[PDB]
């Protein structure tokens, strides 16, 4: 029963932490990212389309 | 034809050195304050995001 209850509070620092780390109010790891698209060329056309899966 | 009353070379010289000026100026507040940033006029959307990091 002690050890379930510290693999729960582990669960739900996971889950505080798939739903909290932020880049500047951009939630990263709670699935909202999806695929976003990063310039890097000096025209049009050429992108990273980076993903993070929550 | 060396008229006397207006002198454009002058003037322009006169603008290139006021741009000289303008841009010296604003460098030397870079390198004093330590952040690239200082202003709106800057970069807007820049501050704004640096000033969400902060």
């Amino acid at each position: 029963q002690a050890l379930n209850e510290e693999s729960v509070a582990l669960q739900d620092e996971l889950n505080r932490i798939a739903e909290t780390t932020s880049f500047g109010g951009r939630k990263l790891l709670n699935g909202s990212f999806g695929e976003a698209s990063f310039q890097i060329g000096s025209s049009s056309g050429e992108a990273i389309i980076m993903g993070l899966t929550s | 034809t060396i008229n006397v009353n207006t002198n454009v070379s002058a003037m322009t010289a006169q603008r290139y050195l006021t741009k000289a000026t303008g841009e010296l100026n604003t460098s030397m507040e870079r390198l004093s304050s330590g952040n690239r940033i200082n202003s709106a006029k800057d970069d807007a959307a820049g501050l704004q995001i640096s000033n969400r990091l902060t």
